[PDB]
RNA sequence: AGUAGUAACAAGA
RNA sequence: CUGCUUCUGCUAU
RNA sequence: AAUUAGCAGAAG
């Protein structure tokens, strides 16, 4: 009765040889079902639980209960504790600027230069941006235009002046303003007969009408969090909390990034911004150089390790400390515009999600409590611990369904400036002179530390020296996730460093499958996924024509296009039989029409119409390559249109985001207006799309001037007749 | 000042260093021990090795899935033409007479002259689809004057010991069967000698795991799925019929379809993404309940009557069973065929290593061995407490087991224990390298390991595999004490 | 149509909120207006593509009369979708509608295709002229280097490119007029002739302009041929254990030719100077050597340049030698000269300080550069004469200061008052000459400044020019712009007929670079021209397979086999001064483990390549002492006496080596009683294990501790991290 | 019922 | 109600 | 020796 055991593999291979199998990338994922005010109360609770010994207060601006857990008193045990010392995060980085001579006088002139030169354009680089107009999450784009465009009710014109200086000026600016005035949306709910076990139907059409909130309000808003689950995240057992800052806030975390970008840069022994190969070649290197380093007949020991809470256990009041003390010779605009987003981060309040669902089981009935109507019920009316939670809150839970969140990190946007945080923890390398020297890496929040010695156990003083000395800076290293080891082994960042880094194959597995753009984009995305994967993620040849066969079927079976010559049916394989049994040269099908595969290993980054043009028919790649496909949008003036070249499974999928019982009447037709007045000014000037138009004058008077010239140009050369420019002329007066 | 800050610190804020030896390693999970938490039960969504497939010799046709299973049904009339239930087993909360009349109301729908597979609202359609379960959404001043309206607790997982069948199931899915299931399409022409020896190492790699049982098991989940997935948006106010269904080829290039049971697609208005689809299942399989008691009390096994697949005659047995999915479990179930990659990669890494030894293209040598060359030989499995040393292929067809039943039983605990289980791997490593590691709060990095284990079949029998293979290493570690001393 | 434009401007100004976006949004916001967008972007697009293709109608079409010419039904099928949802809706498809075109569709032209896609096609003509080779099963040690991915004619940096693209498709709003303009107009006359009357969109002509000029390198694993005609098939060429031989098609360059023909001679000389008659092997190695299709001797007749390898590599195949190097735009012809480079630690202008080489004795050169000719003479450290030809005004400043630059002056090295990177973005080590070479081209003034000014020369035809340029009053100290056979030897040096040496094996540079073209080397044991972890996995696999035979003779005879081929090669991966102290120490270790009965296999196999050269002892007829013994290359290639090592390891328990990562079984070949023997009889030469851990001798004694005891006296070793032993010499 | 899993779907974002 | 950064890949909707 | 965005995947 033998039994198999799947682990026995590793007793003939080592684990990092085979640690592809212990990732099982090839199930699916955690997501979050329901709301989100669990973890986020949670995550407010856990902030302020390893804060509240240092000293609470109450901000005389917006009324919350700030806590200030900085030059708070040393912790007392092994807790996780955020009373980060003042004192030894200025010596940190007085080490950090002798060790490096002119590295930050440097990096403040690099980060001044380039905040000289930056638009407003650059806010429109983001996924989902909190709006304050709506309170909503809107798009990057959709949330700064309605900033600007509330910004001119108020009389704040600095996002006319083209850069990015005038609009946050504008921003703090708002901030003492009265009352502010902005566009904000309602709807009609309105109902209608329908036919199901409730009876009707509501329906919400929404319309943009004029808003009014008062000036501390305002300031509530614009300093508040928007709070969501994160999904997809494997690795874990349970789930947590993120949280997106508004457009107020980006404006002054883009310049404070860069700035710790380019001292990052410039740091031997850090990970960021690097990344692929980069980082694998300069990670080696450093390992290299800290394994020659070691002295004749000493030990030289490698701590695998984690910090534990990095967004609970930092403080914006430490940051402040770190951009008065990098940016020390700056002219004073720049210290003030640099000193501005951690105080921005110190006010931050976080909006408690979407309530808690109180269900009736008996009665088969369900409601939604919101954040504000909380407390509305009595607690014996929750569970253990949303009861617990309900009652830890209740201090700092404001009355309009936020909460204060002064220490902590929550949105995570500095993972720049926690890295410098923790190289001038490593660029420390002793304390007391004892016999020891430590050097590390440090991406985010996960380092690898290198201590050398004359043997393990003055290693171990070492590494409880920088486990007390990261207690001083906010930096809790994890003892559950850390191990120690000799040199040679040891993990960052998921690459496992066995005597160099080895090849993981099962971390970049999810990408193998169909993209989902259109038929052509997903074959070439295809090939050359799995040409990278060949090139340096280790998959051999014949695992590469595995997953050439593998990606052929999921793409057959995902566009359903199976071979001509198959007897599978569908509402495409009738054509598709039809087109085999017509075409003489049916070697030069695409797949997408039902033809034979050619790929191989050879010719994985040359694209499926250059492969199979030689092989192709004359009937069928004219059918195929037609420049005026009515599958492929080109570029016509709203015939004269343009071709459009490549071929027609280039076709696009509109996806028609329609949500359940919602007239979009008006939002269509004013996202329709912009595009409209886009597309004109498209088809005025041309390089609108390659190069971004410069200019701090109106679009009308732009697209005139244009317009002018142009038929003036026109009529001179005989391409206009007198009377079409008088047309030309007498229009373009009346404007 | 950092000096000055580090002698007002408490001497109890330290990381407490504590070095490593293989007697500190205590058995990761020991509630799966105790003989009072019940046997882990069957929660997979299909049958994998107690299926049974009806074989059809078809004639080169893929015409239709509900012709498939007509004809297939017509070939077994027997099973087909069954109206009286003998009931073997019973669910909990189950009905056994709804779930047999919607078995009858798919044959009889399966087996008509019509071109649909759809069913009717009846009261056994809508008891086990589920109609009307949804809890009414009313407004919240009415809730919050309603004292009756509590928050409901969340369920937590049940906690499972170790059941038996587990290890079936993977020393059956590791075997070698008769027929091959891979749909594998044509490549392009070899001209490198590059893909002159990917096509030589692809031969045996496929050989290997294209006529084993996981290939088969593995094929039905991705068929299903994709059927299921194009039947849940084309028919959304519609209860289907869809046949579980595979092609197959033997050793002789003969082409059977192999119908597994039929299945109902509920309402699937799955306007979020984790939006559920009741999808009621009625597989055949051969396997009594009575044997395995604890293994199936999630099914209802009724008996439709005996087959000879030989001169013998063999029982068959029918379970239903109420089930639902998701859109992106099925979106995933349709990518399942990349459990070949990350265990053929694995494999032939290895094989490229040994070339990198020798000097010439070891696969054969590796598989089956040639002159100068003994074969592969892998530690596979234990037999009576020892240790056997099975073959390459062998090793090839359990790591590909083992990447299906990390898609078939995937869910948040497979990740936390396999993550919290990888940080201990590496330790038990670097205890194998004689590198010396030290630990700084081992019972804090154990604890965060057995919060896992709730009632995972795959998490609980691969902390049994991993107590197993620590024990084979402390019993191995005792050659080294003799070294130098 | 320019009147029709005026109509829909005409057409949009009466609508009331199109009227105050466009008076209101300036051109600046513009760019935040494009992207407005009131919905969310769906999360998953292969879900929603899975999900998608099972509908009715997923796709969109574009009205117009080509959409129209697709029947509503075909055969039962739906086709496209019903007018009456026409209504602010649009119109929609099936893909069967996709495939109906491409089978039953109106035919169209295919030029426009061909056009756009130049890149491709090419990519694929240079496929299908190509050759193969053979593939080869082995290791292969790769280096993480940036290389260009795609080859190209033109490569622009991409302002300039954008600029150049610019003015070649959208004239008219190009802005200002840049120096860009200037030296591409051939380019953007003939672009622009070329893409006259076109109708495709020229957002797509943009595209596949930057496709056609723009650059594109990146960070990739490469080894051996990192030219953009061998990366872009760099998945079918090597992996971490085979390598593919490939003949790319197209045309190469001639710089790519000389920079491999170069590397492959410095390995050629590398690999022979440890032989015995290293000439014979030289020019053997060097006949055989085919740099992708032509051999070495072809090379080196056809290519004006090289290095001192080049010369040396020329000399021994019997060839005119030229005597011409480079400093980038500066080509050098030595005239007469000796200098020897060795690091030095120069401080520059702006206080940092750096290791570089830095030449010796005193030099004299035919400088060119451009079209203006120079002639240069220099010492350590110092410019002296500089007498230039007339020529332009930009190529003689280039010229003088690249002559300023090559002399390595101290005023060169004090005159850096700026941001210099003596460093990747990824810690890689930069050339110093080369970085301060392209920083003072254009930031020259303050090199002119800190080097001074003097009189004029007031000869005949010397007369000095100024920063002007002109024959101005006061020149640059040392510059005057002026109006007007070999042998070969055993050990590789070139002598002449007199004896005065020109050049030597000593002078080839250790710069072990990555050749551009791939070099072949059609001989048997090709593997000992690789690089540091290659030749000792290599040398540690012979060692395993001949186990048997060198076992048996090394227990039988004494000095007649630790002489092989083998370890030839292994020997040049050992630095010179230790190979013989590593050499006396590993052979005092096995001849002490042969003599007293203790034997271990694991040291056997570990200190056997290290006995081939001859023994240096020291000054009292004594070995060595080591704890590791360092290898070339990198500070991972070391080979660790008692405990594992990063290119050797051995676990006792599972009987396993592991050599550079790949692991072998010396289950089967091994004395069956060797666990009970100790290691520290193998670890040093002349010390044996008597004892236990005696705290009565002392702490653990290091190298020089040992190395000044006396015959009986004991000490105590630590072996690795837990094991003390006591030790006797 | 059921999927599941610290909170939801089992039709009306 | 799917946040931030880095790297890679594809495309110019 | 050196060389303008959108979306997806991974990691943190
Ligand atoms: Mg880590």
């Amino acid at each position: 009765g033998m039994n198999i055991n799947p682990y026995f593999l590793f007793i003939d291979v080592p684990i990092q040889a085979a640690i592809s199998t212990t990732f099982p990338y090839t199930g699916v994922p955690p997501y979050s079902h329901g709301t989100g005010t669990g973890y986020t109360i949670d995550t407010v609770i856990r902030t302020h639980e390893y804060s509240n010994k240092g000293k609470q207060y109450i901000s005389d601006v917006t009324g919350c209960t700030m806590v200030d857990p900085t030059n708070g008193p040393l912790p007392e045990d092994n807790e996780p504790s955020a009373y980060a010392q003042l004192d030894c995060v200025l010596e940190a980085l007085d080490r950090m600027d002798e060790e490096h001579p002119g590295l930050f006088q440097a990096a403040s002139q690099n980060a001044m230069e380039t905040l000289m030169v930056t638009t407003v354009d650059k806010l429109t680089q983001g996924r989902q941006t909190f709006d304050w107009t709506v309170c909503r999450n809107q798009p990057a784009a959709t949330a700064l235009n309605t900033t600007i465009t509330s910004f001119r009710l108020n009389d704040l014109n600095g996002a006319d002046k083209g850069g990015l200086i005038p609009f946050c000026q504008d921003i703090i600016d708002s901030l003492d303003r009265p009352e502010m005035t902005f566009f904000s949306v309602k709807n009609i709910k309105k109902k209608l007969p329908a036919k199901n076990r409730k009876g009707f139907l509501i329906k919400r059409i929404p319309m943009k009408v004029k808003d009014k909130i008062t000036k501390v309000e305002y300031i509530k808003r614009a300093l508040s969090l928007n709070t969501m689950t994160k999904d997809a995240e494997r690795g874990k057992l349970k789930r947590r909390a993120i949280a997106t800052a508004g457009i107020q806030i980006r404006g002054f975390v883009l310049v404070v990034e860069n700035l710790a970008k380019n001292i990052c840069e410039n740091l031997e022994q850090s990970g960021l911004p690097v990344g692929g190969n980069e980082k694998k070649a300069k990670l080696s290197n450093a390992v290299a150089k800290m394994l020659s380093n070691c002295p004749p007949g000493g030990i030289s020991m490698t701590v695998t390790g984690d910090n534990t809470k990095w967004n609970e256990c930092l403080n914006p009041r430490i940051f402040l400390a770190m951009t008065e003390r990098i940016t020390r010779d700056s002219p004073i605009w720049f210290r003030d515009f640099c000193s501005i987003a951690p105080v921005l981060f110190s006010n931050k309040i976080a909006r408690l999600g979407k309530g808690f669902m109180i269900t009736s089981k008996t009665k088969r009935l369900k409601a939604q409590i919101p954040c504000p109507d909380l407390f509305s019920i009595p607690l014996e009316r929750y569970n253990e611990e949303t009861r617990a939670k309900l009652k830890k809150l209740k201090p700092f839970f404001n009355e309009e369904g936020t909460a204060s969140l002064s220490p902590g990190m929550m949105m995570g946007m500095f993972n720049m400036l926690s890295t410098v945080l923790g190289v001038a923890a490593l660029g420390i390398k002793n304390i007391g002179n004892k016999e020891y020297l430590w050097d590390g890496l440090q991406s985010s929040d996960d380092f690898a530390l290198f201590v050398n010695a004359k043997d393990e156990e003055t290693c171990m003083e070492g590494i409880n020296d920088f486990y007390r000395t990261c207690k001083l800076l906010g930096i809790n290293m994890s003892k559950k996730k850390s191990y120690c080891n000799e040199t040679g082994m040891f993990e960052f960042t998921s690459m496992f460093y066995r005597d160099g880094f080895v090849s993981n194959f099962a971390m970049e597995l999810p990408s193998f499958g169909v993209a989902g753009v259109n038929e052509s984009a997903d074959m070439a995305i295809g090939m050359t996924i799995i040409k990278n994967n060949m090139i340096n993620n280790g998959m051999g040849p014949a695992t590469a024509q595995t997953a050439i066969q593998l990606f052929i079927a999921d793409y057959r079976y995902t566009y359903k296009c199976h071979r001509g010559d198959s007897k599978v049916e569908g509402k495409r394989m009738k054509i598709i039989k039809e087109l085999w049994e017509n075409t003489k040269g049916r070697d030069g099908l695409l797949v997408a029409d039902g033809g034979p595969n050619i790929y191989n290993l050879r010719n994985l980054h040359i694209p499926e119409i250059v492969l199979k043009y030689n092989l192709m028919d004359p009937e069928y790649k004219g059918r195929l390559l037609h420049p005026q496909n009515p599958f492929v949008g080109h570029l016509s003036i709203e015939k004269m249109d343009y071709d459009a070249v490549s071929g027609t499974h280039s076709w696009r999928t509109k996806r028609n985001r329609s949500i359940l019982n919602t007239d979009q009447r008006n939002m269509i037709l004013e996202e329709q207006c912009y595009a409209k007045c886009c597309n004109l000014f498209e088809a005025c000037f041309n390089s609108a799309s390659y190069r971004k138009p410069v200019g701090q004058h109106s679009m009308l008077e732009a697209m005139a001037h244009r317009l002018r010239m142009d038929a003036r140009l026109d009529y001179e050369s005989g391409r206009m007749s007198k009377d079409d420019f008088e047309k030309a002329m007498a229009h373009l007066g009346e404007i | 000042a950092i000096e000055r800050n580090l002698a007002r610190m408490s001497p109890l804020v330290s990381v407490t260093p504590k070095k490593l030896t293989w007697e500190d390693l205590r058995p990761i999970g020991p509630h799966i021990y105790n003989h009072e938490l019940p046997e882990v039960p069957y929660n997979a969504f299909l049958l994998m090795s107690d299926e049974l497939g009806l074989a059809n010799m078809t004639e080169g046709k893929s015409k239709k899935p509900k012709t498939l299973a007509k004809e297939c049904l017509e070939k077994y009339s027997t099973l087909r033409d069954q109206t009286d239930p003998i009931l073997i087993m019973k669910s909990e909360k189950a009905n056994e007479n709804f779930l047999w009349k919607l078995w009858r109301d798919c044959v009889n729908t399966i087996s008509n002259e019509e071109m649909s597979n759809e069913l009717q609202k009846t009261n056994y359609a809508k008891w086990a689809t589920g109609d009307g379960l949804t809890y009414q959404k009313i407004m919240k001043e009415v809730a919050i004057d309603d004292e009756t309206m509590c928050q409901e607790e969340p369920k937590i997982p049940n906690k499972c010991r170790v059941a038996a069948w587990v290890q079936t199931e993977m020393n059956l899915l590791s075997t070698l069967t008769s027929k091959r299931a891979l749909d594998l399409p044509e490549i392009g022409p070899d001209v490198a000698p590059v893909e002159h020896v990917g096509s030589e190492r692809r031969k045996y790699f496929v050989n290997e795991i294209n006529y084993c049982k996981a290939s088969t098991v593995m094929m039905k989940y991705v068929l299903f799925h994709t059927s299921l997935l194009n039947e849940s948006n084309a028919s959304m106010g519609k209860y289907k019929v869809i046949p579980i269904t595979n092609r197959v080829v033997n050793e002789k290039g003969e082409s059977f379809d192999m119908l597994y049971g039929l299945a109902v697609k509920g309402q699937s208005h799955l306007r979020g993404d984790t939006d559920v689809v009741t999808v009621v299942t009625f597989e055949f399989s051969s396997t009594d309940p009575r044997v395995d008691s604890g293994k199936w009390p999630k099914y209802t096994v009724f008996r439709i009557g005996s087959l000879f697949v030989s001169g013998r005659e063999k029982s068959v047995y029918l379970y239903c069973r109420v089930n639902g999915t998701n859109k992106i479990q099925m979106k995933w179930g349709m990518e399942a065929r990349r459990c070949l990659l990350q265990s053929m990669q694995q494999m032939e890494a290895i094989v490229e290593q040994e070339s990198s030894i020798q000097g010439y293209d070891m696969t054969k040598a590796c598989f089956k061995g040639d002159r100068v060359n003994s074969p592969k030989t892998f530690s596979i499995g234990t037999q009576e407490g020892k240790l056997v040393k099975g073959s390459f292929g062998k090793a090839l067809r359990v790591i590909f087991t083992k990447c299906l039943m990390h898609y078939v039983f995937g869910n948040a605990q497979l990740e936390g224990f396999s993550a919290e289980s990888r940080r201990l791997l590496l330790l038990i490593q670097a205890l194998k390298d004689r590198k010396g590691p030290w630990v700084f709060d081992l019972e804090g990095m154990y604890s965060g390991i057995e919060e896992c284990i709730s009632n995972n079949p795959w998490v609980i029998q691969s902390a049994y595999w991993f107590n197993e293979w620590l024990g084979f290493e402390k019993e191995g570690s005792k050659v080294l004490e003799s070294v130098d001393e | 149509m320019t009147l029709a434009k005026i109509e829909l401007l005409k057409q949009l100004l009466r609508d009331n909120e199109a009227k105050t976006v466009l008076k209101q949004t300036t051109v600046d916001q513009y760019n935040i207006i494009r992207k407005f967008n009131t919905s969310r972007i769906e999360k998953n697009p292969s879900l929603r593509m899975k999900w998608a293709m099972c509908s009715n109608f997923p796709l969109a079409l574009t009205k117009g009369d080509m959409a129209n010419r697709i029947p509503l039904e075909y055969k039962g099928i739906q086709l496209k979708t019903n007018a009456e949802d026409i209504g602010t809706k649009g119109q929609m498809c099936s893909i069967a509608a996709v495939t109906w075109w491409n089978t039953y569709g109106p035919i169209g032209d295919t030029e426009g295709f061909e056009r756009v896609y130049e890149s491709f096609f090419l990519r694929k003509m240079r496929l299908d002229n190509a050759t193969w080779g053979r593939i080869t099963f082995g290791p292969v040690e790769r280096v993480r280097k940036r290389v260009l991915l795609n080859p190209l004619t033109k490569e622009m940096p991409p302002d300039e490119a954008s600029n150049v693209i610019m003015e070649i498709l959208f004239p008219k709003e190009a802005g200002i007029p840049r120096e860009s303009t200037w030296i591409h107009r051939e380019l953007i006359k003939e672009k622009r002739e070329k893409l006259k009357g076109t109708m495709i969109t020229p957002i797509v002509l943009a595209y596949m302009l930057e496709r056609e000029l723009v650059a594109r390198r990146r960070f990739l694993p490469v080894a051996g041929a990192t030219s953009a005609e061998f990366i872009e098939m760099l998945h079918c060429l090597q992996g971490e254990n085979w390598r593919q031989i490939y003949h790319p098609g197209g045309n190469k360059l001639t710089e790519s030719r000389s920079q491999s023909m170069i590397v492959a001679c410095r390995k050629i000389i590398r690999r022979s100077i440890v032989a015995s008659n290293p000439l014979e092997l030289a020019v053997e190695i060097a006949n055989k050597t085919v740099i992708d299709t032509e051999p070495l001797k072809s090379c080196l007749a056809a290519i004006d340049g090289g290095d001192v390898a080049c010369d040396i590599i020329r000399a021994a195949l019997g060839l005119k030698i030229r005597q011409r190097q480079r400093f980038g735009r500066l080509e050098l012809k030595r005239i007469s000269g000796r200098g020897f480079k060795n690091d030095e630690e120069i401080l520059i202008g702006n206080g940092t300080i750096q290791k570089i080489g830095i030449w010796d004795g005193e030099e004299e050169f035919h400088v060119r550069c451009g079209e203006c000719r120079g002639i240069l003479k220099k010492s350590k450290m110092k410019l002296e004469k500089l007498l230039i030809n007339s020529a332009k005004k930009e190529d003689m400043r280039d010229l003088i200061i690249l002559c300023m630059v090559f002399s390595q002056d101290t005023r060169m090295f004090q005159g850096v008052r700026g941001e210099i990177n003596f460093l990747n973005r990824a810690g890689q080590l930069l050339s110093p000459m080369y970085q301060l070479q392209r920083y003072f081209l254009n930031r020259s003034n303050d090199l002119f400044d800190q080097w001074g000014y003097e009189e004029s020369p007031k000869a005949s035809e010397l007369h000095g020019i100024n920063e002007s340029m002109n024959a101005s009053d006061y020149t640059l100290k040392g510059v005057v712009v002026t109006r007007n056979k070999v042998s070969i030897t055993k050990n590789l040096s070139l002598i002449k007929r007199t004896g005065e040496v020109i050049m030597g094996a000593n002078d080839v540079s250790e710069l072990e670079s990555q050749a551009q073209l791939m070099i072949t080397y059609d001989t048997p044991k090709m593997w000992e021209m690789g690089t540091t972890k290659e030749l000792v996995q290599n040398t540690y696999q012979w060692v395993l397979k001949n186990l048997v035979t060198l076992k048996a003779q090394f227990l039988l005879g004494k000095e007649d086999m630790f002489q092989w081929d083998a370890f030839e090669a292994f020997e040049s991966i050992i630095p010179q001064k230790m190979a013989g102290q590593y050499s006396g120490f590993a052979r005092a270790v096995l001849k002490q483990m042969r003599d007293q009965e203790v034997m271990k296999t694991d040291q056997f196999i570990k200190l056997l390549p290290f006995c081939f050269s001859p023994p240096k002892l020291r000054s009292n007829g004594e070995p060595y002492q080591f704890l590791k013994l360092v290898l070339k290359g990198g500070g991972e290639n070391f080979i660790e006496v008692r405990k594992g090592s990063p290119l050797f390891s051995y676990n006792p328990q599972t009987e396993v080596l592991t050599i550079c990562g790949r692991m072998m079984s010396l289950k089967g070949k091994i004395e069956d009683e060797e666990r009970n023997r100790s290691m520290g009889n193998a670890v040093l030469a002349g010390f044996l294990v008597s004892g236990k851990y005696d705290p009565d001798l002392g702490d653990f004694k290091t190298i020089e501790e040992l190395e000044k005891l006396k015959p009986g006296e004991k000490a105590n070793i630590l072996l690795y991290q837990g094991k003390p032993v006591k030790v006797v010499k």
